[PDB]
């Protein structure tokens, strides 16, 4: 659940922020908690000061949010960040970390997607699967 | 005393509030332009914009065209301006065909009916402005020589 | 040249009207949903 | 979207998941390797196709493979 | 003679080339005083030009209608010194270089750090190897026949077909 | 005190051990090679000191000693030029007859027929003609014999030894601490007042006491062997006062501010010396003296141990306004902590100064008999133009390196750097638009003129006999500068240069300098120059401002200054680094400087340089074809490229045949560069796989595994061979043409 | 209530800055010079005399060698510098 009333870091603004596609197609939000007011680099260019307590920030791309998350993780030891997707209708979709546990750590209930049960050298030839809806993995 | 602020008090939008972008002079000029002025039908916005652009379109064609040193220089320049106006009207028409869905709303520029009204106004205004420029240059020797008739 | 009017009739049509109509209709075709 | 596959030569070193800028990969439980974990790609609609995961993979020829496919707004990395 | 060419010692265009070169150097010689170092240098150049044209005219070289020596390289023994014997000299030197380089590579494979042997040469061992190259055809052929030059196909890495 | 000398003694032992360990400076490289890429990496990061260690003190010590090493190499080079002038030159014969002896200070050995390159250069001498202008420099300095050149060569060699010893001493024996290097105010005071100020003062001393009397005797027609030695001008005040009578008054007019007494050897004449075609040496002596006074005054501005002086941090922090937030705050810390920021500023400034040198040195020839030495003029203009362009692009490159590596957003909150980063999109978009506008309304004029002349419509062209584009502002500036003597510079006898207007200064029936008129073609080519410079600025500035992040790659600073890409994703992220922007900006700099030097060569050959004959008419080298031909691309192709390349392609069998060989070889290297530029690494790696199979079949595969060059190295090798080929082609073409016809 | 930005009300002080900068630039440039560009007058007075001379020759523009262009350029350059510095000093310090 994204609290829209979380205060934002003090930023003077830039031309690198989100465009019309954020208000028309989709927008991303990142929240995190800091122990102090401190200066971080914006992923869109420029320096902003995050406040002590909670911080909510809006970006155009998921990669910008995760770059900011990596920056605050490796420079300020902040790991509680949450990344959401917001649609023009007002629907908020929680994205990261998806089950509360970071993806580099194994969590129960996760099911494997895209796993192939053989080595990469065992894929089928394109001539084998031509004019046929078989996948090249077999 | 800071002259540059975040746009619309939003520090994360991709814009800045600057004296060129958000001053009182800029806001008055932008809000008083026919493309943005309130109380105008899209047809009348088209009429004003077309009158201005079609009026100034005659000049470069008349003074710099291949027939500029002939006695029919103004007639050729007006005809070239009219051809450019027709091409731009076709551009406006195909833009409106591919850009807008057919909606009941017709009082806004960015609607299908509103864009068709704007295109009609722009065509009529452009033809009228080009014809007015043709009349004035045809009948006033100051405009034929761009001021050299005074010397 | 016999039928000397035909270049002056057809060259402006083929070089300006044909590409304009083709570009307009191709634009409409490739941009429509 | 791009297609990301993980083959059973994966040793569960979690390097591809740490290298992913778009949170496409994650570690799930497995018994095929000594680490007891395998990479998986449940979120390939967010995959930009940067192949940082393939750069991170230490197994001779890669266990994680990215096949570039249909381009979307997310996969093209468009902020507009 | 061969291919319709004439010997250079009786071709008039060869003589015309020689005369033109000598005249071109002599008109430069005319602007300098006798005994000055430019005059001696120009006269030495004239002497070298004359000696070169004389030697080329007395060597059995064939000249075409351009007036320049044309080499015959079809294998005939009357022109074996124009390509075949320089070719044998090159092949001897090149096989020497290849043999001593291969020998040094195989020695460096036996070292503690082979790559250090590649970038920092063991100069006495390399000089031993470059001394060994004078009998490279027999050594290379004995290396070949003993199975020490060619390695079998199942021991070389290949891409998936 | 606050500014003091702090030194560590014997920090690095002098030893040959690390000489035997290539890659010792880098922990990644010190493990030794496993692939050939290592070898390239060893030569690629070696003088990149900040990537080997994080200590600013060690980096600064390495930089100081490497600068000493460069000074040693420059002094050895200068000593070589003096020695080769002393022993292998026709300099005395040139001193006797400057208008008829071609300068030559290189003689080749006879080996394979290359003795043909020892051309007949006059003065009873055979050699390679030299165009560096050293003969004119030595004549201006008063060097009349080759013995003095031998002594100059010895002085250069001794200074080279002193510099290399100083480098070893100040790295290996007594290395200054970081606090010593971080004195910007003291360094600026000493380098403004002592390096530039005392240098200008001592050179003014040499000019007044040595150069002026020797050159006055030379211009009066005295033979160089009968001129008195310089020390005789020093001690015999009567001999000095015979030429300049104010020397009879001594130093009393200087100390009593009766300076006008010195008006006979400190002049403000302007124009050129009619005998030599160079600047008046009295004007240069007042110039260097006035510069000495101004520089010594400027060197007392900055605060040091005593309380007087400006503090640069205070000066920077006081200048801030309503448009700019915190203003110039934080820049002093950047410029006293980051070596790359200083290198960026100084490379940009040195490049701009070199370009200014090229313009001001062709237009106001400062050396005797250098104006009518057309090969020297063309060579030095082209050379300093190229050095300037390279240094400016290097300033952009090292700015990008600072932005990636040394920039800290915490210390840069709402200052000018932060606000520039925060409106980079507006900057780059407006620059992009102005570049497209300049390209259209400058190059499309040439395209329009090509089409109009090809269509048989001459009255529809942009020309002086057609629709005119008059350069009215530059013509007005030329009129002002022609009217200036007696009106806005009332104490100047002549104009600053005759290129603005005036008489035809001719020396030995050759034009030293004449008015350079500006017409439609000059309008078009100056706006072409503006277009190319704005596009180069666009590439370099976009690379600098987007070096850390962008909308495409939000974490670009983590990838570094120099990376090939971020993969085929996001549509493709190829050449996204700031380094690749420098790589493209070097191409555009090449294009800009090539057009600039072509404009110079054609305009000087067509409208300025030539022979003066009876009735005062000037017959120019190409006969004034610039006005009607430089308005089309066809005219540039035919009347400049095709016409003036006749000398380099017919040079075979002459002394200029080396230029023909270099011409062909440079075309070859340029074409060879396109293999690296147009191709990619994966093809070459797979071909190398097949070649590795061939070497493996004969058991001769190397232990160091061969790899294709890296993507960045492929770009760098292609760019290096491209620049070498193009610049060498222009080099050979210019030199052969101007030696033959000028 | 002139807003210089979206929410920044700022007093431009156009009457004071214009009048003070005009007087503070014109009065020092009344210093005469005997050079032919000035003709015995100051920079401002030679500029005004040149304005009168060229306005007495309407249609016909001043020629390239006419002193009007140089006088106009120097006078307006100094005037713009004075106006910029006066705007800075009066709007910022205001005391
Ligand atoms: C008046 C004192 C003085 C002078 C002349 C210089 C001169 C120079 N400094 Mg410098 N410097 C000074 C004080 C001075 N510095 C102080 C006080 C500091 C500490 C804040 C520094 C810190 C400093 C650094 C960190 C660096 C320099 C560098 C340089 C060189 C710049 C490159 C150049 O143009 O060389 C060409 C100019 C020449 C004059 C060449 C001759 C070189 C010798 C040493 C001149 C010695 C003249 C001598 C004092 C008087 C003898 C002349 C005559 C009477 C016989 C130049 C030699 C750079 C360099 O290249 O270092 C090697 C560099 O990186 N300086
Ligand atoms: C094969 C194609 C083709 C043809 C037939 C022409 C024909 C012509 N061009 Mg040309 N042109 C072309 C391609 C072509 N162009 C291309 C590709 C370029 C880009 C390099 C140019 C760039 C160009 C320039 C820059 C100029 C011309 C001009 C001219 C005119 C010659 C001078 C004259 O007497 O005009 C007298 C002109 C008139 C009497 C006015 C005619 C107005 C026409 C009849 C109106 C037509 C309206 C429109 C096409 C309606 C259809 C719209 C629909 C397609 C959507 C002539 C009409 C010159 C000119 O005068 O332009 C007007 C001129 O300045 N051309
Ligand atoms: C294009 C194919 C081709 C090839 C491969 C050769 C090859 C050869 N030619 Mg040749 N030749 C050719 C075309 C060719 N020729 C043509 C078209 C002509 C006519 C112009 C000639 C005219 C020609 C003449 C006139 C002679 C040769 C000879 C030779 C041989 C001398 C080399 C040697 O030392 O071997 C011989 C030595 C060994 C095999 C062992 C020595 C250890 C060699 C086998 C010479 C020869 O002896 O032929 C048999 C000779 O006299 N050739
Ligand atoms: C030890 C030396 C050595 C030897 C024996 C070979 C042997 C071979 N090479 Mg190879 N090669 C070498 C070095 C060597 N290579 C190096 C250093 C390079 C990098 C420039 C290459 C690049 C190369 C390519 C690109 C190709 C070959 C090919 C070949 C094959 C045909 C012969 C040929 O084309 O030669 C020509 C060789 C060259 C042009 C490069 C040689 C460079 C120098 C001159 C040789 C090294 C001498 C070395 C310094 C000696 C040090 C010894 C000392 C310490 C005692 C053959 C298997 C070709 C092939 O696959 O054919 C089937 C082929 O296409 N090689
Ligand atoms: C670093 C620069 C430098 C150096 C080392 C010298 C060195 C010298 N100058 Mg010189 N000079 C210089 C710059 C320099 N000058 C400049 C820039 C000017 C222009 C203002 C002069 C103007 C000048 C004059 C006008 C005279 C000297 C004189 C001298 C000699 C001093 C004799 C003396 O004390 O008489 C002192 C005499 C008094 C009457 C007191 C000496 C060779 C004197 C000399 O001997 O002439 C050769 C002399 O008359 N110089
Ligand atoms: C004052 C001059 C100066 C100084 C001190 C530096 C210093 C530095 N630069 Mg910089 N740079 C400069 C000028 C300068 N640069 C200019 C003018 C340019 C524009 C071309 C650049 C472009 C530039 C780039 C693009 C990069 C650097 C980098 C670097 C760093 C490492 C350089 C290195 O290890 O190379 C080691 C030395 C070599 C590899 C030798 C290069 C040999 C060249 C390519 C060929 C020379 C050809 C020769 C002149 C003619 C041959 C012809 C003949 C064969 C016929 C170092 C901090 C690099 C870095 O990582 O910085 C952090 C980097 O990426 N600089
Ligand atoms: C001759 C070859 C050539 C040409 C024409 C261009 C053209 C251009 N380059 Mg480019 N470039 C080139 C080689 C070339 N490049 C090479 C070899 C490199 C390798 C390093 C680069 C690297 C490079 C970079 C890195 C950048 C450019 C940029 C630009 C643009 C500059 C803006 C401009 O001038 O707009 C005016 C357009 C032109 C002058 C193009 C020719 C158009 C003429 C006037 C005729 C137009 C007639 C009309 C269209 C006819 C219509 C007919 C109809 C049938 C279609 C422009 C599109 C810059 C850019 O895009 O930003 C502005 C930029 O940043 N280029
Ligand atoms: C060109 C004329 C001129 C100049 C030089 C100055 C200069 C100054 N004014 Mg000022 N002022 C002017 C016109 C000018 N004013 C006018 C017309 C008005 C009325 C609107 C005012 C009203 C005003 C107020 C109300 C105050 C000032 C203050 C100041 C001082 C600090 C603020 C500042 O702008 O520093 C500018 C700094 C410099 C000029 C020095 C740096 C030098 C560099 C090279 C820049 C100079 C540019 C160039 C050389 C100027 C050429 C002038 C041109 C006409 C030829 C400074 C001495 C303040 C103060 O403290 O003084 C009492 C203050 O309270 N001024
Ligand atoms: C340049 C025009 C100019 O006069 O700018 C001058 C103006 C100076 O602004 P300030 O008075 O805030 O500057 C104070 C400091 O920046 C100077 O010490 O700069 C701007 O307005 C920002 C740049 C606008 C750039 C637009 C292009
Ligand atoms: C100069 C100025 C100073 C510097 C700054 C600046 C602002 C940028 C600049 C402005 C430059 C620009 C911006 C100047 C502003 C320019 C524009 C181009 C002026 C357009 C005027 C259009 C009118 C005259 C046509 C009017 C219609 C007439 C009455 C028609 C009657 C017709 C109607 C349909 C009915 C039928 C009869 C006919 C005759 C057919
Ligand atoms: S290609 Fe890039 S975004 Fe896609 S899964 Fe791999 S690392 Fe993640
Ligand atoms: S990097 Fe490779 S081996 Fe490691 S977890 Fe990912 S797919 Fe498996
Ligand atoms: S083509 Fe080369 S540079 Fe471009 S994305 Fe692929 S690997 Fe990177």
């Amino acid at each position: 659940t994204l609290n829209l009333q979380i205060p934002s870091p003090t930023f003077e603004g830039s031309t690198g922020g989100w465009l019309r596609a954020a208000e028309v197609e989709e927008k991303y939000a990142i929240t995190w908690t800091s122990p102090k007011e401190q200066v971080f680099e914006m992923p869109t260019g420029g320096a902003a000061i995050m406040r002590q307590g909670e911080n909510l920030l809006y970006l155009a791309r998921k990669e910008q949010c995760l770059a900011l998350a990596t920056q605050v993780k490796n420079s300020f030891k902040i790991t509680d960040y949450k990344v959401y997707r917001i649609f023009p209708s007002g629907e908020v979709q929680y994205l990261h970390p998806k089950d509360g546990v970071f993806p580099e750590k194994v969590n129960a209930g996760r099911v494997g997607v895209g796993n192939v049960s053989h080595s990469i050298g065992k894929n089928l030839n394109p001539a084998q699967i031509k004019f046929t809806s078989k996948s090249f993995n077999g | 005393s800071q002259f540059i602020k975040p746009y619309n008090d939003d520090p994360f939008v991709g814009n800045l509030a600057t004296p060129v972008s958000t001053s009182s002079f800029t806001k008055s000029l932008l809000s008083n332009l026919p493309a943005y002025r309130a109380g105008l039908s899209p047809l009348l916005r088209g009429v004003e914009i077309g009158l201005t652009h079609g009026y100034f379109l005659v000049g470069p064609f008349y003074k710099l065209g291949p027939l500029r040193n002939s006695d029919v220089a103004l007639l050729s320049g007006f005809f070239s301006a009219l051809g450019l106006i027709i091409i731009l009207v076709a551009c406006l028409t195909i833009y409106g065909v591919v850009s807008f869905e057919e909606t009941e709303a017709k009082d806004q520029l960015q609607t299908a009916k509103g864009w068709r009204q704007f295109t009609s106004g722009w065509l009529v205004g452009s033809v009228g402005g080009a014809s007015f420029a043709y009349i004035l240059i045809s009948n006033i020797p100051f405009l034929q020589t761009a001021g050299m008739s005074m010397l | 040249m016999t039928a000397a009017y035909l270049p002056s009739i057809l060259v402006p049509i083929i070089g300006l009207i044909f590409p304009g109509l083709v570009m307009a209709f191709a634009f409409i075709y490739i941009e429509q949903d | 979207s791009h297609s990301v596959k993980v083959y059973d030569t994966c040793i569960g070193c979690t390097q591809c998941v740490r290298a992913c800028p778009c949170d496409v990969l994650e570690m799930v439980s497995w018994d095929g390797c000594k680490a007891g974990q395998i990479a998986s790609a449940p979120r390939t609609e967010d995959c930009i196709g940067c192949k940082r995961c393939e750069t991170a993979c230490p197994t001779d020829f890669l266990s994680v493979r990215v096949y570039l496919g249909g381009e979307t707004t997310r996969s093209m990395g468009l902020a507009y | 003679d061969v291919a319709g060419l004439t010997p250079c010692g009786e071709s008039k265009e060869f003589a015309r080339r020689l005369d033109g070169s000598v005249k071109k150097l002599q008109t430069r010689l005319k602007k300098y005083e006798a005994g000055t170092p430019p005059a001696l240098a120009l006269q030495k150049q004239i002497d070298k030009t004359k000696n070169r044209f004389d030697r080329y005219g007395k060597a059995g070289l064939l000249c075409g209608t351009d007036g320049l020596p044309h080499l015959i390289a079809d294998g005939r023994w009357s022109h074996s010194g124009e390509f075949v014997i320089p070719g044998l000299f090159f092949l001897y030197v090149a096989g020497w270089i290849g043999w001593v380089g291969r020998s040094y590579v195989l020695f460096a494979r036996t070292a503690d750090k082979p790559t250090e042997k590649e970038i920092i040469i063991d100069v006495p061992v390399a000089l031993s190897f470059v001394s060994t190259g004078f009998i490279w055809p027999f050594s290379a052929f004995k290396e070949f026949t003993s199975g020490n030059l060619i390695v079998p196909a199942d021991e070389i890495t290949v891409s998936p077909r | 005190k606050k500014v003091s000398i702090t030194v560590d003694r014997d920090p690095v032992a002098t030893s040959f051990e690390k000489w035997a360990q290539p890659g010792h400076f880098s922990r990644t490289l010190a493990k030794g090679p496993k692939t050939t890429t290592w070898i390239w990496n060893l030569h690629a990061d070696v003088h990149d000191f900040d990537s080997h260690t994080n200590s600013l003190e060690d980096i600064s010590r390495k930089i100081f000693s490497a600068h000493f090493g460069q000074l040693s190499i420059i002094f050895l080079w200068l000593s070589g030029m003096y020695f080769h002038g002393a022993r292998f030159s026709n300099y005395s014969a040139w001193l006797s007859n400057p208008t008829a002896v071609k300068p030559s200070a290189q003689v080749v050995w006879p080996i394979v027929g290359q003795e043909i390159l020892n051309g007949d250069v006059g003065g009873g001498f055979q050699g390679v003609q030299v165009t560096s202008g050293f003969f004119q420099i030595w004549r201006a300095s008063g060097i009349t014999s080759e013995v003095e050149l031998y002594w100059c060569a010895l002085a250069g060699l001794l200074m080279s030894g002193l510099m290399i010893f100083a480098g070893w001493f100040h790295y290996h024996k007594a290395a200054p601490k970081l606090e010593w290097f971080q004195n910007a105010e003291s360094m600026l005071n000493h380098h403004l007042s002592g390096l530039l100020g005392l240098g200008c003062l001592s050179w003014a001393g040499h000019q007044i006491h040595i150069s002026l009397p020797v050159n006055k005797l030379l211009d009066a027609g005295v033979a160089p062997q009968e001129i008195p030695l310089p020390h005789e001008f020093l001690v015999n005040r009567d001999l000095m006062a015979q030429l300049y009578p104010s020397f009879s008054k001594g130093l009393v007019p200087f100390f009593t501010l009766n300076w006008s007494e010195y008006s006979d050897f400190l002049t403000f004449k302007g124009g050129l010396n009619p005998v030599t075609g160079g600047l008046w040496l009295s004007d240069t002596a007042h110039h260097h003296l006035a510069l000495a006074v101004l520089f010594i005054v400027a060197g007392h501005m900055y605060r040091t141990n005593w309380g007087i002086g400006h503090s640069m941090k205070e000066i920077l922090e006081a200048h801030k306004g309503p448009f700019t937030g915190e203003g110039h705050k934080g820049l002093y810390e950047i410029l006293t902590t980051s070596w790359h920021a200083q290198l960026a500023i100084n490379l940009a400034m040195m490049g701009s100064v070199s370009i200014i040198v090229a313009h001001h040195m062709y237009a106001m020839p400062p050396y005797p008999y250098i104006a009518t030495d057309y090969p020297t003029q063309l060579s030095i203009f082209t050379h300093h133009m190229w050095i300037g362009g390279f240094c400016v692009v290097g300033g952009a490159a090292h700015a990008g390196i600072f932005m990636v590596r040394d920039y800290n957003p915490a210390q840069n909150y709402n200052n000018l750097l932060d606000r520039v980063i925060r409106h980079r999109d507006a900057i780059i978009s407006h620059l992009n638009w102005i570049c497209i506008f300049l390209g259209f309304h400058s190059f499309g004029l040439y395209i329009h003129n090509d089409t109009m002349r090809a269509l048989g419509r001459t009255q529809d062209m942009f020309s002086d006999t057609a629709i005119q584009l008059k350069p009215v502002f530059a013509q007005w500036v030329q009129s002002i500068h022609t009217l200036a003597p007696g009106n806005t510079t009332p104490n100047a006898l002549a104009t600053a240069s005759y290129a603005f207007g005036g008489d035809v200064v001719a020396v030995g029936n050759k034009v030293a300098m004449m008015p350079i008129s500006l017409g439609t073609a000059d309008f078009m080519v100056h706006h072409i120059h503006a277009f190319t410079i704005h596009v180069t600025v666009l590439i370099l500035l976009k690379g600098v401002l987007f070096s850390r992040n962008s909308r495409l790659i939000p974490d670009k600073a983590n990838l570094g200054f120099r990376f090939p890409c971020d993969g085929p994703g996001r549509g493709g992220t190829c050449q996204s680094s700031a380094w690749d922007s420098v790589f493209l900006g070097l191409f555009w700099m090449y294009n800009c400087i090539s057009v600039v030097i072509f404009h110079f060569s054609w305009k000087m050959q067509s409208d300025v340089w030539g022979t003066v004959q009876a009735d005062g008419t000037v017959t120019h080298i190409t006969g004034g074809n610039f006005a009607q031909s430089a308005i089309t691309i066809n005219g540039w192709l035919r009347d400049f490229l095709w016409a003036q390349a006749s000398q380099v392609i017919q040079s075979y069998g002459s002394a200029l045949s080396a230029y023909g060989l270099i011409f062909l070889g440079a075309h070859f290297i340029w074409a060879f560069s396109l293999m690296f530029l147009f191709s990619g690494r994966g093809y070459w790696q797979e071909l190398i796989e097949s070649i590795v199979w061939a070497h493996n079949k004969l058991n001769v595969a190397p232990a160091i595994q061969p790899r294709a060059l890296s993507i960045t190295q492929g770009r760098a090798v292609g760019l290096a061979h491209y620049l070498l080929g193009g610049i060498g082609t222009t080099w050979a073409f210019f030199l052969a043409r101007i030696i033959s016809v000028g | 209530k002139f807003e210089v930005s979206d929410g920044t009300p700022y007093d431009l002080n156009v009457p004071l800055v214009g009048a003070a900068s005009f007087i503070g630039w014109v009065v020092p440039t009344l210093l005469p010079s005997q050079i032919p560009l000035y003709g015995g007058k100051g920079l401002s007075t030679a500029f005004f005399a040149s304005i009168g001379t060229n306005l007495a020759k309407f249609p016909a523009p001043p020629g390239m060698t006419d002193p009007f262009w140089l006088l106009c350029f120097i006078w307006h350059s100094g005037l713009f510098a004075t106006m910029i510095l006066g705007s800075i000093g009066y709007n910022g310090y205001a005391a």
